[PDB]
């Protein structure tokens, strides 16, 4: 996958070249983001039960026409599968928090993201408005390093998404 | 200059110099910049000239001279010039590349270049790229000879980084007016129309 | 490049109005008429050796300092040049002739040829006179009756004539 | 540039430096010989422009109220009406294509960079596509025969692109 | 492709000496600072879609040329090179804030930019109302204090001006 | 040259997009580290003469064969050359902890090295161990951070001459 | 790139006829005494790094702003690129010894070489300096008449002479 | 602005007189002459495009030297500041036929153009082969003093180039 | 006017004591700069009519309204009058310069300019954006190392920029 040692080793090895002072560095600092990251990666793995279902109630409360009959939203299927979904994108936001890199992140929600959304009529805005509830909902769960780290990954998630 | 399957030491040195010399223009490239692991890659064989070709491309040598210091045309010429030994013959080349640059990377900016069917064809897998402009490529604008004669300044000359004029673009001035200079009569109509105004 | 159909949409377009009644016209005329085209093509494609060898001839007649030592049609590989420019010189004309508009001999062949043979040292008050060589000896070709329905045919002739005195001029 | 039957065998002829064989006559004749339909639809399309235009508008709110709504892209005079223009520049191009017989003038004209504008201004797909398919609907009764499928065809082709 | 650091280092090196107290005393104060830097940086990187799409709005609101037919940003491909060209500035404005030199920007992204854009027939002037209404969103998109610790970035302001400014100015 | 900064901005212009998370994660780690560093650049500054004339001396006292008539060593200019030489390096190495990067010893040292040492026969071990005695005096100049942080790029330039 | 041979047949070429009897003289007198050609060019080959090395010293001697910093050949990169040019040219000058013509310098070693150095800022006069003192250093190994025949080669002397005069004067 | 009427009217109120008979009978001279100036002004607004696109493209052949790229003439907005200048130029020579006096040429286009043209290193020439080209038109498009006084405005015109 | 050593001797005068050590220091300092202050003085003077001329087409090119018909510059008399104005702006920026002490652009030039302005109808805050290009294009020629001894004079620029300063805060 991707973390800040994979970028490490990555360019430490394309010019054949023994781990020089960067690198290192570069190991330290992630190395020491460590624990903030798995405490926000704790915050957030104790509130999904509530979070999944904050998000979904967002999502409908959000597109009033989205849950009305006839639509991609209704039906009990559907939700589930919001659900599903919103779970899952929890699940890789907390890999990628405690990895300190969005490498779980980005090869398992971007890589095929905009096909996949093409292919089932997934409207990006959905999940950047869910993506955006989380968001606001951690800006008080979490404070100091792990609230930022939280958001800049979410952050990243959106921008994906967009 | 090529690399056959039994390939002996001898040449084997010289094929790295053609390739250094012509993937870097003639700048000088010290050796604490030759990727040792990708000589030994090619010297028995598990990548064949153009994977090499390839892998000098991504390095951050070929980088650092012709990517950093220079703009995106630039950029896109002195590609078409060294992996390819032709200018480019339009902005259609120009915009796909640097399309392809903003939306995939220069990974695949330079597989555009480098697993193309042209490289395919003229170079292949074992031949060092050459300035093959000059002689009539099938298919080309009388523009191409002339563009790869001026960014080809001579023998002694080189497309450095490190000089005076910091590495600025010599032929989007030439490739530039046939594109989109066919509407200059009426666009000179609606110009005089605002400056009347 | 652009034939006539394409240049009715661009000037339609850069002036954002729908293409008129008139200029579709003057298009679907450009239509029914192109059967005729075709076989203007295809008269200046399949006699192309005969039409290259014909103006050749006339050409080092004409001058023969080209091709004694010292003349730049000389080394017998320059001899194979000048046929291969004529060549490409030829089949331009023809590209040009199907489709409608001198676009494809303006842009892809004639933009930076006068300073290429200025660049190689190349004459070319002789490249131009070995186009109007090769108007000449495809104009014959081109109104041969034989083997063809019978028709009037007088403005693709001018408009063949058109593309080789374009290039010519183009050149020299 | 633009591509089209007579600019696809030049290209392919250049590109392999000979002329042009028979098989680029042969699709070069049968698109000069289709182009009586195509053009004929082109004309078609060019008379009843504008009712095609509000009809597309109208069905594009009618399937999407929510988006006429305030606080939404829908609402705004002005920006109706150059919603209006801009169905009009979609039919345009369909008529544009359909007097190339080629899909050069809708791709270059529109298709080249869609979803990067219809991103960058949030321009939802679905809206043009309602409007295109409306007006499917409409030339399904002014044009029959090779016109109608022609355009139909065409139609087909930018939907496809948006979808 | 330089930044301060490495400018000090490339002044100090042409006079031959080591670096001097002042030196070392302001660039560890840039350091200190940084952080403050880092996060206009984010600032800037996390909402750049929104700052490219009110400068859009605003510039072709101003100037409704730019979209009618025949203008210069009319066709969706145009439209697309007229954003891409906005987001490649802005990315290029940021790698400067970053770095807090003019280097990478003057050298990577504008050394050549002027006279593409004259060759190309496209009006610099609209492309500099561009840099100066993406300048403005960015102003308001820095100001913003939400998750973020008070205090006092008039630096980084200044240098985003100077920044943008700089761009306009080699731009037209 | 080649920095944390500046190898950031490479990676992130190359491959033409914004700053993701992580690079910022990797500057705001070089910022944390950016005062040992300088401060190891201060101490190595003040200390440049009496570390010079020591490394000269070393370099003399373990090839003793190199003052003596005939030799390299021998004559004033020589070993007054000998002394600018290890002023250079330690001059591009205080370059290269205020750079916080192996950047400056690259471009400036390294980047053409075999071909000058070789050239003009000079020896990798006269400057290896000069930088070793170096190694000797900022152990006990520095303390803690600053002290390892020169350390790296003193034995890194050594592992370079070797 | 063409050596005597060559060159005095593009001659006759020229003026369309075989080759005289007084040029079949002199190229018989040139390949008579080609052994004396290959000894000097074996002088230049297996005393070249010695060549190099002295011409440098010397040079860096006489001139030192080059080395000092902000100096042209003042970083490592740069004194390499110095004795890179000089074993080029010293390779170009046996290049030519061996030929017997400039054609090989004129063609590569030459070709674009003042107009690198006016990009580079190099100063031109410190690089023919460098070809006088590669000219001096060279003559002496020339000269050794250890390890050979005794024989007079004062015209081999006069053209290697010549060619690095020829360098000189085309990078000044 | 400048006129006869304006020469005479200043020329009578600066010695605070009231007219006598030499002024006012240059008056009807100005007003006898107003119709065959006022007519030539009318033909020459008739035609204005031509004379302005061939003046343009009579500069281009008198001097090709300046049509190549890497000069001043070349450029798309040059040629639109060339049409610019040459209608300027065909207003005002239209605007003296009309006041039936040199003044409006001396008050816009006359007064201070030698130091402004070579500010830009403007070729006054340019212009005056501009002005050759119009007054080989004018020699047929108007007839007799209609004719004869267009060509003398336009040559005094050149006079003030010259 | 008054220039700085004037300023130095009228604040003695004003508190009525002599030259403090400190002011022989100061007044020493700015005697031993005057080497830079005539080599900066002659490169504006020399470079005078380039510089104005280049700035007023970028003024021309960013606001467009000013040249046509109008304008405060089109009747073509007004734009002498322009040329005149930035030449002679430039001219008490340079005398300034010279002096050391602002006190002569402050009086001779910037005392009227307003009320001027609003008499005369000329929009001032184009007038500012004009002596901004001025500086602008100024510092070019400034750092411009040509023909004469290289050094760090940073205080000159600094000085330039704050009397370009000064005058488009004056204009504005
Ligand atoms: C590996 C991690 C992972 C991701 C990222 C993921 C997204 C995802 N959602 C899907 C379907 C779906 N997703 C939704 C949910 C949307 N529609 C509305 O209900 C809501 C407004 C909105 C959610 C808030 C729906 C309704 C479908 C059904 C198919 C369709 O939309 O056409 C599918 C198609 C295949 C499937 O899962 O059944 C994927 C891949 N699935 C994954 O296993
Ligand atoms: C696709 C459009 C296109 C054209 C038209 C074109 C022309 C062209 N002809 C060339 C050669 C040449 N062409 C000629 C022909 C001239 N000699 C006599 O005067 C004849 C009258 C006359 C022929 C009509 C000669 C002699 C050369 C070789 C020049 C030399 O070696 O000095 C070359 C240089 C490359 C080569 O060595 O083959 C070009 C670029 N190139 C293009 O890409
Ligand atoms: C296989 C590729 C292909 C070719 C070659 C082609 C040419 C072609 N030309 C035709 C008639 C014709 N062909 C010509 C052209 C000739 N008559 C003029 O006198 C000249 C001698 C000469 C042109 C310069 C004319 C004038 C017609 C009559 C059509 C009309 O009335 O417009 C016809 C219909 C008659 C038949 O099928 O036998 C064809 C198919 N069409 C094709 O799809
Ligand atoms: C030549 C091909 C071409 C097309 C088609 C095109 C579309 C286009 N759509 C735009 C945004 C827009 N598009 C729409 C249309 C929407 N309004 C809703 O009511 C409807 C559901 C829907 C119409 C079906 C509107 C209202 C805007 C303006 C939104 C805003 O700025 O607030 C704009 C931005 C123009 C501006 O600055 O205001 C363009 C240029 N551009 C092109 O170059
Ligand atoms: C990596 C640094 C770099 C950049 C960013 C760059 C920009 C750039 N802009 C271009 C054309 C263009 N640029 C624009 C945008 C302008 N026109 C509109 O009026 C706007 C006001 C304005 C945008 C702010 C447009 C519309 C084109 C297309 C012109 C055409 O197709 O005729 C082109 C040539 C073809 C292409 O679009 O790829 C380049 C390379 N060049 C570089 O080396
Ligand atoms: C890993 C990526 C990263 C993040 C997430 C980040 C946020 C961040 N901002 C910080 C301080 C700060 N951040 C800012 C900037 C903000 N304050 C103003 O309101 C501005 C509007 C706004 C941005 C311009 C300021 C002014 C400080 C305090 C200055 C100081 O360091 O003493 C700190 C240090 C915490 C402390 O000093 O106790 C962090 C970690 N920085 C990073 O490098
Ligand atoms: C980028 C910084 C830089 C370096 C590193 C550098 C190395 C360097 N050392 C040189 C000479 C020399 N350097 C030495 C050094 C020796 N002296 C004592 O004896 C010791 C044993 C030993 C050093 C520990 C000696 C003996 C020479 C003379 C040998 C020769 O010139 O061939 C020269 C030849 C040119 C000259 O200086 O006149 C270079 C280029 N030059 C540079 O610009
Ligand atoms: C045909 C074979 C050939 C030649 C002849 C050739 C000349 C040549 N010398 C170069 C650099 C150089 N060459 C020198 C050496 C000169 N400057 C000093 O004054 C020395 C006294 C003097 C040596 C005689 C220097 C200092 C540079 C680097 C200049 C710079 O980086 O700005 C470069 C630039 C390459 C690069 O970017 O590194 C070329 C092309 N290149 C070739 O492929
Ligand atoms: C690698 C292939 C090869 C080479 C190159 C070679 C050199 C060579 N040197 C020779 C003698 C000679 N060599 C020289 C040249 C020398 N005279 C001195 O003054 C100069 C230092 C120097 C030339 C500048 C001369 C003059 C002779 C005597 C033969 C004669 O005068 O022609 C001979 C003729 C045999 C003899 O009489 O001894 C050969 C073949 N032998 C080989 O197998
Ligand atoms: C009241 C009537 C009037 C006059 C007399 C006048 C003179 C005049 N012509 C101008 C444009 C110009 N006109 C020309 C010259 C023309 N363009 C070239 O292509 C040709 C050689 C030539 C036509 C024969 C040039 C070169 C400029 C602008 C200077 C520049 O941008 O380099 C400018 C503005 C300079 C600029 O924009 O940079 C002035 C003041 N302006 C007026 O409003
Ligand atoms: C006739 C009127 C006159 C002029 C024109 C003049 C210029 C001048 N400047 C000098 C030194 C100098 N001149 C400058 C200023 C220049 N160097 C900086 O790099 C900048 C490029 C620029 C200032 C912005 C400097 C820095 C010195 C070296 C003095 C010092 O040690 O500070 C010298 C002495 C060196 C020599 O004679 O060759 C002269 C004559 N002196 C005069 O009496």
């Amino acid at each position: 996958s991707r973390t800040v040692i994979t970028e490490v080793i990555a360019t430490a090895d394309s010019q054949g070249r023994f781990l020089n002072s960067t690198e290192l560095q570069a190991a330290f600092g992630r190395f020491e983001r460590a624990v903030p990251a798995i405490e926000a990666a704790r915050a957030l793995t104790k509130n999904q039960d509530a979070l999944v279902k904050g998000a979904v109630q967002a999502v409908f409360k959000k597109f009033p026409y989205v849950t009305q009959p006839g639509e991609k939203g209704y039906g009990d299927s559907n939700q589930a599968k919001c659900a599903r979904d919103i779970g899952y994108y929890l699940r890789f936001i907390t890999y990628s928090l405690v990895a300190s890199g969005t490498g779980p992140l980005d090869d398992y929600v971007i890589a095929g993201l905009r096909e996949v959304n093409r292919a089932f009529n997934l409207n990006p805005l959905w999940y950047i408005e869910a993506l955006n509830y989380i968001k606001g909902e951690t800006g008080k769960l979490l404070s100091g390093q792990s609230k930022t780290e939280a958001l800049l990954y979410i952050d990243h998630a959106i921008n994906a998404l967009s | 200059v090529t690399l056959r399957a039994p390939f002996t030491e001898e040449q084997f040195q010289g094929a790295l110099y053609a390739i250094y010399k012509q993937v870097f223009g003639n700048t000088y490239v010290m050796e604490s910049e030759r990727p040792t692991t990708a000589e030994s890659q090619l010297k028995d064989g598990r990548i064949t000239v153009r994977g090499f070709i390839r892998l000098l491309a991504k390095t951050e040598a070929y980088k650092s001279r012709f990517l950093y210091t220079t703009s995106q045309n630039r950029f896109i010429e002195l590609n078409h010039k060294l992996l390819l030994g032709r200018a480019p013959y339009d902005q259609a080349e120009i915009i796909r590349h640097l399309d392809l640059w903003n939306s995939q990377g220069y990974d695949a900016e330079i597989d555009s270049y480098i697993e193309s069917e042209e490289y395919q064809e003229f170079f292949g897998e074992e031949v060092v790229p050459f300035f093959r402009g000059f002689k009539y490529q099938v298919g080309q604008n009388p523009l191409g000879f002339n563009g790869l004669v001026r960014l080809y300044d001579g023998y002694a000359g080189s497309d450095t980084e490190r000089n005076q004029s910091g590495q600025v673009a010599r032929l989007t001035d030439r490739l530039s007016r046939p594109v989109r200079e066919q509407s200059s009569v009426d666009r000179i109509e609606r110009l005089l129309r605002s400056y009347t105004s | 490049m652009n034939d006539v159909f394409t240049r009715a949409i661009a000037q339609a377009d850069l002036k954002g109005s729908f293409l008129l009644e008139s200029d579709l016209d003057k298009l679907a005329s450009f239509a029914k008429e192109g059967v005729k085209r075709l076989d203007a093509v295809a008269a200046l494609t399949n006699n192309a050796p005969a039409i290259i060898s014909d103006a050749a001839h006339k050409l080092f007649a004409e001058q023969q300092e080209l091709i004694q030592p010292g003349g730049n049609a000389y080394p017998h590989r320059r001899m194979a040049a000048c046929l291969r420019d004529m060549e490409i010189i030829l089949r331009y004309v023809s590209y040009a002739l199907l489709a409608g508009d001198a676009s494809v001999l303006d842009d892809r062949c004639l933009n930076g040829l006068r300073e290429t043979y200025n660049a190689l040292g190349t004459p070319t008050q002789s490249v131009a006179r070995a186009v109007q060589l090769m108007k000449d000896a495809a104009m014959v070709h081109l109104k041969s009756t034989a083997n063809v329905t019978v028709g009037d045919c007088s403005s693709l002739y001018s408009e063949a004539a058109t593309y080789f005195d374009k290039a010519a001029a183009s050149i020299a």
